[PDB]
RNA sequence: UUCAUCUAGACAGCCGGACGGUGGCCAUGGAAGUCGGAAUCCGCUAAGGAGUGUGUAACAACUCACCGGCCGAAUGAACUA
């Protein structure tokens, strides 16, 4: 047999949705149905957070998993309330992510990184976190990526 | 402004004034066909019957005289 | 024909053969014609070109600014 | 009068300057100083996502490209000119985009991980052709038949004028879908390419050629001397 | 200008004469069944609203001119959350007094399932209020009414429960069949707007 | 005003004072600034408490104070403020932090105002009034729109009460 | 006339590269640099915009901003008469 790959942004928690992966399950075969039932599956943990999705099909199969993504991790680790698509709309994300949970999206994301140091990591997370506008160690993610520049602040891991 | 109102630079998504809910919608809907049909036969009772009906024939009315 | 029909058969059945390159040796004659305009136009409508000429490039002025 | 006029792009980056290229030689004579063995590498048409994997496998050592021009200033054009002694051979066997390799691992490892490694290409032109393209009669199709056409995405009708004109190939537009009346050979396996069809081949998605890093030879700091290496130069 | 541009193309509805209006989901079939029955030259695509506007076609039964309207899709939202592109498809369900033909995919390519399909139509119930009403299912060479689940059958029952509403089978592969929910859907707006001019 | 004399100068922002205000048990004076910036003072010594509350992108809007029948006693009211990026930002002034950032609403919030309900009310440039609970992690309980513009201000029937808080006319 | 670029490579041309976090956040039926609103960062680089335009329903694809290879000697811009 032969492996295939899908991959697709949805909403976690959400079911049926699937419905733009039609014209991708059409020639497959698969159940329309199921596949979003296994999506929400996989994106339980998630909940109103947008993440990647990857759907490995074999033989007659549909396998869900998460691929981790920078803002996605962010998100997650800034701990809002689950929210409805009736009740909030255009929501900022400008809570509160310490150093630690920084660094440990860094570790989570230093696989399939090319920055050759943690702290390189850690400064892309950071670059990540001003994009969506939150704060680190309750300053700004640009201003710790300037500490850590001029030594204020050492990365653990070496 | 009218470029978000309609154009290639629109940005105007939804109505302004969204009804309640459809039966509203459809009560209303009915209420304005309603008028309408009422408006269309009051103007019909004069304005078809006279102004209409003479481009049919091609008929036009004579030129109003400059003694008046 | 309804709605957006030229974009339609534009969609399914293209332009004609030459549209490409044709745009694309009017839009590179288009110096020496409007070198060719502003030595040609006379009277008031070379007095409007003139103008107009000013006009564009104190906004292209403007722009790079 | 009578002069070409220039076009005018409104963007964010700016052209370098005699500044960057003075740091790239600064670098350079640098790492001579730090490291051990400089090692020559010949990666024309590389991607920089096989590049950057070669850089982080590479991790501990130092991979610096650039202008061959410079790279041979900082290395000494002559024996009178040169930072280093014997320095002037391993400056003039430098030859197209060449990458300086300054380390400090073993010669046998470094030799073995430049022979084992080997990555997927596209076909460039000028090149021994590695498969015989033909292009299916009817719907053009975004693989061209390399995957089925089940599976396989028509054709977006976008693409129709350039492969009309650019890639020469007689196609029609029927319904939004590209077609053609016959099929269509491209190459020929066995067969050196142009530019033409290696764009077709490009365009299609065949990547069934292979990138190998050349490797032309090696100085050694205590050793003063250089040695070919040889290797990928088939 | 650009009002004048737009409204140039717009096609020609006459809301006083015999129409077919045709609704649903996204990605059902409306725009197929339109090509079916008519020969506008309504785009067919597998990804939702790609038909962004209504379309009109003409066709001709017992010598009579009919128009059918091929509207863009409908999801299950309330009005204050609904768009414009919705708008127009729920204006001329409101407006054309017609022949409603609900359209129901039952192998669920459309993107939503069988209970969601049954509940826009039941959200979309009160808007035709005298007018014939007909749901046609759709995609019955990919699967059938007759071996769908117990479950997903109480639902199409109680979708037939609403009076008058009648359920009917179609293919747009099947001309025979497009033809016969065609052909119904006129004898019964024949029937209805001859019942109302014999008053 | 006894004398009509200047007794204090508060000196620690850097651009207009756009919005000051008087906690309800009458213990530290609040300055939302044109620099998106909010500092508490101690009017008795005339100085500033700690350091400026930060994390507003733009300018100060309004300023509202915990009431104080709401207030735990032993506890100091919390301070909420709007701003003209559209955010509503709740300060817990004891440990002089921020709780909640609303941000429900697309354009400036004109004023922000806490009711006696532990309830919050918003009125924005975008034709809105949003009512969020305190009790439930600063959730937009309702949205009311009626207006064709710009809400301007809101006021509430016992604001006179939320604002003077326990104290009376005879200032006892 | 005055500024600049230049055999550790002048202007044009051709070819190649044009990356990774990432489909950055909000919003949308859909919006992945390129309908919109605000940020516009970090890494690896020789260089690569959270993108100059074409293009897609969204992707894709092309392009140029920039860098490199071939070519080898002058060239560009703004003013004045
Ligand atoms: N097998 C099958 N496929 C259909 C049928 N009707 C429509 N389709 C498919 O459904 C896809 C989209 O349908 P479409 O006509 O656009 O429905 P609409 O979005 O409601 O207008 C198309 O790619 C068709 O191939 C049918 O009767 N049988
Ligand atoms: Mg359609």
């Amino acid at each position: 047999n032969e492996v295939k790959y899908l991959y697709l942004r949805a909403v976690g928690g959400e079911v049926g949705a699937s419905a733009a992966l039609a014209p991708k399950i059409g020639p497959l075969g698969l159940s329309p149905k199921k596949v979003g039932e296994d999506i929400a599956k996989a994106t339980k943990e998630f909940k109103g957070i947008k993440v990647t999705v990857q759907l490995k099909i074999q033989n007659r199969q549909a396998a869900a998993s998460v691929v981790p993504s920078a803002s996605s991790l962010v998100i997650t680790a800034l701990k809002e309330p689950p929210r409805d698509r009736k009740k909030d709309k255009n929501v900022k994300h400008s809570g509160n992510i310490q150093l630690d949970e920084i660094i440990e999206i860094a570790r989570q994301m230093r696989d399939k990184s090319f920055g050759r140091t943690l702290a390189s990591v850690t400064k892309e997370i950071l670059g990540t976190a001003q994009s969506v506008g939150c704060r680190v160690d309750f300053k700004n993610p640009h201003d710790i990526i300037e500490g850590i520049n001029a030594g204020e602040i050492e990365i653990p891991e070496n | 402004s009218y470029a978000d109102a309609f154009g290639p630079k629109a940005q105007r998504k939804r109505p302004r004034l969204a009804a309640s809910n459809l039966e509203d919608l459809v009560k209303a809907t009915n209420e304005d066909i309603t008028k309408y049909e009422e408006k269309q036969v009051l103007d019909a009772t004069l304005g078809l019957m006279g102004n209409q009906e003479d481009k049919e024939n091609g008929w036009t009315s004579a030129a109003k005289e400059a003694i008046f | 024909p309804q709605n957006d029909y030229i974009e339609r058969h534009i969609k399914q059945h293209g332009k004609r053969l030459d549209h490409e390159e044709r745009k694309r040796k009017r839009e590179a004659r288009e110096s020496h014609k409007i070198s060719e305009r502003a030595q040609k136009l006379t009277g008031w409508k070379g007095k409007q070109f003139a103008k107009k000429r000013y006009a564009e490039k104190v906004s292209m002025r403007k722009k790079i600014k | 009068r009578s002069k070409r006029s220039k076009l005018v792009t409104l963007a964010q980056t700016d052209k370098k300057g005699r500044e960057n290229k003075e740091r790239i030689f600064d670098e350079v004579r640098e790492a001579l100083d730090t490291y051990r063995y400089v090692w020559v590498l010949h990666l024309d048409d590389v991607r920089t996502p096989v590049l950057q994997e070669i850089r982080t496998s590479w991790a501990g050592s130092k991979l610096i490209m650039g202008k061959r021009k410079v790279l041979q200033k900082a290395l000494g054009e002559k024996r009178e000119e040169e930072y280093k002694e014997n320095l002037y051979q391993l400056s003039k066997l430098c030859s197209g985009v060449t990458g300086l390799l300054f380390t400090d691992e073993d010669v046998n490892t470094v030799k073995e991980y430049f022979k084992s490694y080997v990555r997927s290409d596209y076909s460039r032109p000028n090149t021994k052709a590695p498969l015989t393209f033909t292009i299916p009669e009817g719907i053009v199709y975004s693989r061209g038949g390399q995957i089925p056409a089940e599976e396989d995405v028509p054709m977006i009708h976008s693409l129709e004028p350039t492969m009309r004109n650019k890639f020469e190939i007689p196609t029609k537009i029927k319904a939004g879908k590209i077609t053609i009346d016959s099929p269509y050979l491209v190459c020929t396996e066995g067969e050196k390419l142009d530019v033409r069809q290696a764009l077709i081949l490009k365009q299609f998605g065949i990547a069934a050629s292979e990138f190998k890093v050349k490797v032309s030879a090696y100085y050694d700091n205590d050793s003063s001397t250089v040695e070919s290496t040889n290797i990928n130069m088939e | 200008e650009q009002v004048r541009q737009h409204i140039g193309r717009l096609p020609s509805i006459d809301p006083n004469t015999r129409t077919l209006l045709i609704c649903g989901y996204p990605n059902v079939g409306k725009s197929s069944f339109l090509r079916c029955i008519t020969k506008s030259d309504v785009d067919v695509q597998p990804y939702a609203f790609t038909t962004k506007s209504l379309y009109v076609g003409h066709f001709d039964y017992k010598y009579l001119r009919f128009q059918a309207i091929d509207t863009p899709g409908i999801l299950d939202r309330p009005t204050e959350e609904m768009n414009n592109i919705e708008m127009q498809s729920i204006y001329a369900i409101a407006h054309l007094r017609s022949c409603v033909l609900y359209f129901m995919d039952l192998s669920e390519q459309c993107g939503f399932t069988i209970e969601a399909q049954v509940k826009l139509f039941h959200s979309i119930k009160p808007l035709f209020a005298n007018k014939s009403v007909m749901v046609v299912i759709n995609k019955t060479d990919i699967i059938r009414p007759e071996d769908l689940d117990e479950e997903r059958a109480q639902l199409l029952e109680s979708v037939k429960e609403v009076p008058g509403v009648e359920i009917m089978t179609s293919s747009c592969q099947l001309e025979e069949n497009v033809m016969e929910v065609r052909n119904k859907a006129c004898e019964k707006l024949l029937a209805s707007r001859i019942e109302n001019k014999l008053k | 005003c006894d004398t009509q004399t200047p007794m204090h100068t508060l000196k620690g922002h850097y651009n207009w004072v756009l919005c000051v205000s008087w906690s309800p048990d009458g213990e530290v004076i609040a300055t939302g600034s044109m620099d998106n910036t909010i500092r508490l003072w101690d009017p008795k010594s005339g100085q500033c408490l700690g350091d400026a509350l930060r994390g507003h992108s733009k300018w100060i809007t309004s300023l509202s104070w915990e009431p104080i029948h709401l207030v735990k006693p032993g506890s100091k009211p919390r301070l909420a403020s709007s701003s003209k990026d559209g955010t509503i930002k709740i300060w817990d002034t004891v440990s002089r932090v921020c709780q909640y950032t609303m941000s429900g609403h697309t354009n400036s919030v004109s004023c922000v105002k806490w009711g006696g309900q532990g309830l919050l009310y918003s009125g924005s440039h975008d034709r809105t009034v949003r009512v969020w609970d305190i009790n439930s992690q600063g959730r937009c309980i309702n949205i009311l729109k009626s207006h064709a513009h710009w809400v301007n201000h809101l006021s509430l029937s016992t604001d006179y009460a939320l604002r003077i808080g326990a104290f009376d006319h005879t200032g006892k």
